RNA sequence: UUUGCUCCACACAAUAUAGAUGGAUACGAAUAAGGCGUCCUUGUGGCGUCGCUGAACCAUAGCAGGCUAGCAACGGUGCACUUGGCGGAAAGGCCUUGGGUGCUUGCUGGCGAAUUGCAAUGUCAUUUUGCGUGGGGAUAAAUCAUUUGUAUACGACUUAGA
RNA sequence: GCAGUCAAGCGUUCAUAGCGACAUUGCUUUUUGAUUCUUCGAUGUCGGCUCUUCCUAUCAUACCGAAGCAGAAUUCGGUAA
RNA sequence: AGAACUGGCGAUGCGGGAUGAACCGAACGUAGAGUUAAGGUGCCGGAAUACACGCUCAUCAGACACCACAAAAGGUGUUAGUUCAUCUAGACAGCCGGACGGUGGCCAUGGAAGUCGGAAUCCGCUAAGGAGUGUGUAACAACUCACCGGCCGAAUGAACUA
RNA sequence: GGCCAGCAUCAGUUUUGGUGGCAGGAUAAAUCCAUAGGAAUGUAGCUUGCCUCGGUAAGUAUUAUAGCCUGUG
């Protein structure tokens, strides 16, 4: 209905600093630095005072205003990634065959290697993205922990690792094998 | 288009509306000249037989509950509009879930009763460790030889909502490491209270507190502080 | 075209035993004098039994705007014929004068509802005096105080075919 | 007014540029179009690809050699849209396609000369924002033009050699404009401002 | 070093009291003030000092200027002309470099051919003092 | 197979023009942003400004541009040399050093034009070649015929022979 | 197919002047897998050897989806010539 | 296929519908200037990439009467309307709390306690709480919503019309 | 006095500008001037509130240290 302007608000806490040239966003704070490109979304940012920044879309339709809430939702995840950081813990439940999971470094690329999934001889390598560090859980049986600064580096690298172990041509009510995501929590 | 499709049902019960509000607007103004005592009571968490105890124990009392702003509408929130006088100060106090009481027995008996009246409800205190074996629906309270193993339907509820790690060998439910859910002297989390809810541990006592009194013939606001 | 507001009055026939038929005026929106007389007999036939041959026109007057440069909010009741049966419609236009508002109503009906000029009837055009009863939402959002908005991405209309500048926006 | 107009090809629409070129040829202007790989089409990428495959399956059924010729390079795809706008079967349309040269990149000697643009063909002036467009260079690689890796390499050679020129020209206009400022306040320059220069 | 370097993206914005230039139409090159916004595209302007009548207009026919002055929304023609000279925007317009550009091409169009010969000889003399002043520093 | 053959300088002849009549005048990138200048702790910095058209900038006076006298300047420009570079995307161009050498409307003087008779493009650029001049440069192959069979309907192809 | 039944809609305003989707009932040779051994006038000429190409409405092979899908096998369903 | 009035073509060029005996303009001696019709003005192609208000994104858009033609109903695409409601005295969304007693209602049965089922289906206290919408234990427990209440502070929902 | 041309003052047809005088309408309506009444997208003043010492928040106040609307002349 051609809204004259809408706005949302980004709440900047005390630790982080945000540098925004035209649509290039950099978030620097305690745990690290991040970037995210936004040349496609066509919005306007405005600083008022050092903790609050208002996004804006002038004279836009319904599609152009629905894409303004999601720009708040991306920069806020760029904020909590630098203050608190992300940490996904995964459990990999097997039925009969003990699943051997390791971390190997071929050519400096640091893959995740899965062996013996449902008795298969096939070796699967899942590549590790930049800035996600995988550690095996201490003193908790059968758990793998993914953690990094970015949502979309961590949540993709945990989603990749469970699609690599999908059971084919069998009944999923009977065969229990696979790797799954326990819960999506913060570091601190 | 592209609107939210609301869930439509077929249940028996229907919504009330405004006409139940205006009745409580009338019943509060009717109870002022009828009864002699106005007792306002802050009681946030309740249990229904706790409330059905207090109603049937006192025939002379009328325990009238409702929304807060309806009670401000009926008692009169501003000093300019009120049914009976000297009433706008005590209606300022009812900030929580409050239900008015209209008795005519005594001002000493009512203030003595609620310190003598105490019950036990959920914690929402003492600490509990779970053994690293078969979990039971009592949870180490009674001896486990007489206990019942937990139903496996709420075991996905335990692994996801209660955050407790349970992997299942056979018809019973097993954990492998001992797990403590609470510690003493700590404010309990809502995930910690629901563990004690499914275990059926209502070991924290409940008492209802009262904050103020009014007397119609004297027409003055009385504030009494008991917890 | 450029619409004009007219006033057409009727005087059915001075006959024996009924002298002085009463009178019947209307306010007509039209582009010239000739259409407004023919549009008067279009409505006035629907109300009671006259014709043009058994009728006559008293007078016509151009009703100019009472206050031209004062920005007014308008609320217009419009009845129109669809491809299915007819039904009413209430729309509101923020504009300068009366006759310039119905100018933008025929542009709005033919764009949004594909209603041609013959299918639209103008029930009543009235001015909303006090605000905060403006029922529509696309009208009220210009009624907030101290309204400021930018015009981003202005395009340029040039004369020559080749510009040597790699032209910029705003 | 110039003998040869040198049209830069980056940021233009295919149809609107081809229209304003196919008129200037028939009126007599020589035109060379450079950097034709950076040209743009309206419409999203997956549409224009399917608007090329339905072109790509039209061929003379009894002999594929004689059929419609499907050129793959971006200089030639634009030359298709331009050849459809000129009556190329007569003798006037052939003498108007002798007045036209199209290139990928910018070959010599056209890098040393001035490049111009056409404002009514620019993408940023024409399409409403929030609307998908399609780079013609990305389209031609996806249909079989195996020279994108070479053109983009020869631009990085050119852009370095261009920017080293521009740093000298910028410092040269610094020295002139300051020496013009001391020519200001002189009474030979006090008269020009009265005459309007 | 702990600040947000977020840009501002400065825009000329329509409002009550924005002074404008009319690029095409009957008036065509006269200053005026936006009195009241009507909708997204139509505004109500007036400049009585230049001579443009009080009228509605479309934003495609008008071009926005950086200068502003304060004015109550819905002002009449006499009230505008008082607030006009009180900000003295007639003086402030010619101080801008864009209004000197319009006067320059206006003066170049009105040059007599004998005066155009005088531009010729004077630009010969200025280029000779420059090229000696250049190629020494 | 009559002194042919090639490149440079010049004179006549030819021969045509898809259309010369001051100059195609070089960043890249973004468009909800950039350009240029200036500082600075060199940064996705600070401040200042400009755009809203190339309607610009540059060049431009002289017999279609003549013959001369000066003044002021160390500059501008043309032509042939020379010095050192750079450019391979179709570079075939772009800078640069030293002199030489005309010209100078940056300023100021003297002479000359007429008769093309009141207008007639009033011819001024640039392709391709030829015939003779005068200074250099360099001394071949292919085909047919004959012969091979890795080839072959005939041509072709593939080999050999002073 | 005919004959009903039920009723969201339609019929200048409209339940009952009169239409009627979506459902459903009427038997159409016998409720206990016995059989039915019933071919019921194709009035008209294309069929086949060789060979190429084209549609998708996919019989196989590629990859998915859903079902009492334990496997094994096997069905439904989609993208794909 | 066969009738009624009129207009056509047949005998008929020209301008428009890309092309056509019947449609739209308009009916013809040979030439000049001017203005138009039906139809058109991005380019082919003569003529405004004219001005103005809107709507539309199609993994086979759509683009002009006769005319080269597609029909119901579906769609959490979008825009404008229609009547009914709920609300700043707290709506709608979502967290949080209660969501009860007679009761494990009669029969059914190897067990059925709100939920494998048939018939039923009534009262008490209540702000509100159905002899009870779903998850499922062999039954039970346990959770859920429908019903009310605590927080937050602006509108929101249903039904249709095109 | 054969051939092709250029200008001047005219005539017929016709296109394209500049500019001047008058009549109409509500003797245009408006602006503008006067003058009554009024209201909020409530200006000055006032009052409260938090508060970087004035700044916004919410209350009052109908032209004052901005103005506007309506009607009549």
């Amino acid at each position: 209905m051609k809204y004259i302007q809408t706005e949302q608000q980004i709440e900047v806490p005390e630790g982080v600093t945000v540098s925004i040239k035209s649509r290039i966003v950099k978030v620097v704070g305690p745990r690290g630095t991040l970037t995210k490109n936004l040349k496609h979304i066509d919005v306007t940012f405005t600083k008022v005072n050092n903790q609050l920044i208002k996004v804006a879309v002038h004279n836009g339709g319904r599609k152009h205003v629905a894409a303004l809430r999601t720009v708040k939702s991306l920069v806020d995840n760029m904020i909590t990634g630098v203050t608190k950081g992300y940490k996904y813990k995964m459990r990999y439940v097997y039925a009969h065959f003990p699943i051997n999971v390791n971390i190997v470094e071929k050519d400096g690329a640091k893959f995740i290697e899965v062996r013996n999934f449902l008795g298969d001889k096939k070796i699967r390598n899942v590549p590790v993205r930049d800035g996600v560090t995988i550690e095996f859980s201490t003193n908790v049986k059968d758990e793998i922990v993914l953690s990094g600064n970015s949502v979309e580096d961590v949540s993709q690298n945990a989603a990749d690792l469970q699609q690599i172990c999908r059971v084919r041509n069998k009944d999923i009510r009977k065969f229990l094998d696979g790797i799954y995501v326990s819960h999506k929590g913060f570091i601190t | 288009r592209s609107k939210r499709s609301k869930l439509v049902t077929l249940a028996q019960t229907d919504k009330k509306g405004r006409e139940n509000k205006e009745r409580i607007f009338d019943e509060v103004r009717e109870a002022l000249d009828t009864y002699r005592y106005v007792w306002v009571l802050h009681l946030d968490d309740v249990r229904t037989p706790v409330l059905q105890e207090i109603r049937t124990s006192w025939a002379g009392s009328k325990l009238i509950m409702g929304k807060r702003k309806v009670l401000q509408k009926a008692l009169g929130e501003k000093r300019e509009e009120e049914y009976k006088e000297n009433l706008y100060q005590l209606s300022k106090l009812c900030s929580g879930v409050t239900g008015l009481l209209f008795t005519d027995e005594d001002v000493n008996t009512v203030k003595e009763y609620f310190k003598s009246y105490v019950r036990s409800d959920y914690s929402r205190p003492l600490t509990f460790t779970i053994p690293e074996g078969i979990v039971y629906s009592r949870g180490g309270q009674i001896p486990a030889e007489e206990d019942v193993p937990m139903i496996h339907s709420l075991e996905p509820t335990m692994r996801n909502k209660f955050e407790i790690p349970t992997k299942i060998k056979a018809g019973k439910i097993t954990i492998d490491s001992p797990y403590l859910v609470c510690t003493e002297g700590e404010k309990l989390d809502v995930r910690q209270a629901l563990i004690l809810k499914q275990f059926g541990i209502a070991a924290s006592e409940f008492k209802v507190k009262v904050s103020a009194y009014y007397d119609n013939d004297s027409s003055t606001v009385e504030s009494t502080n008991i917890n | 075209a450029h619409f004009k507001e007219y006033q057409v009055i009727g005087r059915r026939l001075p006959t024996e035993s009924v002298p002085e038929p009463k009178l019947f005026r209307m306010r007509i929106f039209a582009s010239n004098e000739v259409i407004a007389k023919s549009r008067y007999w279009y409505f006035l036939q629907k109300l009671h039994k006259v014709k043009k041959a058994s009728g006559e026109i008293v007078s016509i007057n151009q009703i100019n705007e009472a206050h031209p440069t004062k920005v007014k909010n308008f609320g217009v009741w419009v009845r129109y014929d669809s491809r299915s049966g007819t039904h009413n419609m209430y729309k509101e236009i923020r504009d300068v004068s009366r006759v310039a508002a119905v100018e933008t109503l025929y542009q709005d009906m033919a764009a949004r509802h594909r209603a041609r000029f013959r299918s639209i009837h103008i029930l009543k055009v009235a001015e909303i005096e006090k605000t905060a009863d403006v029922k529509r939402q696309y009208v009220k959002q210009f009624l907030t105080k101290d309204l400021k908005f930018p015009l981003p991405h202005r395009v340029q209309k040039s004369t020559k075919t080749f510009s040597y500048k790699r032209p910029s926006t705003f | 007014v110039e003998p040869v107009v040198v049209i830069d090809g980056k940021g233009h629409l295919v149809g609107r540029l081809a229209s304003v070129v196919a008129k200037q040829l028939l009126n007599g202007q020589k035109i060379v179009v450079v950097r034709a790989e950076e040209l743009n089409i309206s419409g999203e990428f997956f549409r224009n690809k399917l608007k090329y495959h339905d072109f790509l399956r039209k061929a003379t059924a009894f002999n594929k050699t004689r059929g419609p010729f499907h050129f793959r390079a971006p200089s030639r795809i634009f030359y298709k849209a331009l050849r459809g706008m000129v009556s190329h079967k007569t003798a006037r349309g052939k003498a108007a396609l002798e007045r036209l040269k199209v290139f990928e990149g910018i070959p010599p000697p056209y890098d040393k000369k001035k490049r111009v643009v056409v404002p009514q063909a620019l993408r940023v002036l024409r399409l409403k924002p929030g609307r998908k467009y399609t780079t013609l260079g990305k389209l031609s690689t996806s249909v079989g033009w195996k020279y994108e890796d070479v053109v983009a390499k020869l631009e990085a050679k050119r852009k370095v050699s261009s920017a080293e020129y521009y740093a000298k020209k910028r410092a040269f206009t610094k020295k002139v404009a300051s020496a013009n400022a001391t020519a200001a306040e002189s009474d030979v320059a006090k008269q020009l401002a009265a005459l309007g220069y | 070093s702990t600040d947000s370097i977020v840009k501002a993206s400065n825009w000329r914005l329509v409002e009550v009291g924005r002074v404008v230039l009319i690029k095409k139409g009957q008036s065509a090159g006269k200053l005026a003030a936006i009195v009241e916004i009507i909708d997204q595209k139509k505004v109500l302007i007036d400049g009585p000092k230049a001579g443009v009548p009080r009228q509605a207009i479309n934003l495609g026919q008008v071009v926005l200027t950086p200068l502003t002055f304060a004015l109550p929304r819905g002002a009449r023609t006499a009230t505008v002309s008082k607030k006009w000279a009180a900000a003295a925007v007639c003086e402030k317009w010619a101080a801008s470099s864009w209004a000197k550009k319009i006067a320059q091409r206006e003066r170049r169009a009105a040059l007599t051919d004998f005066e155009r010969f005088q531009v010729m000889v004077l630009r010969k003399q200025k280029r000779y003092t420059v090229k000696k002043a250049l190629a020494k520093a």
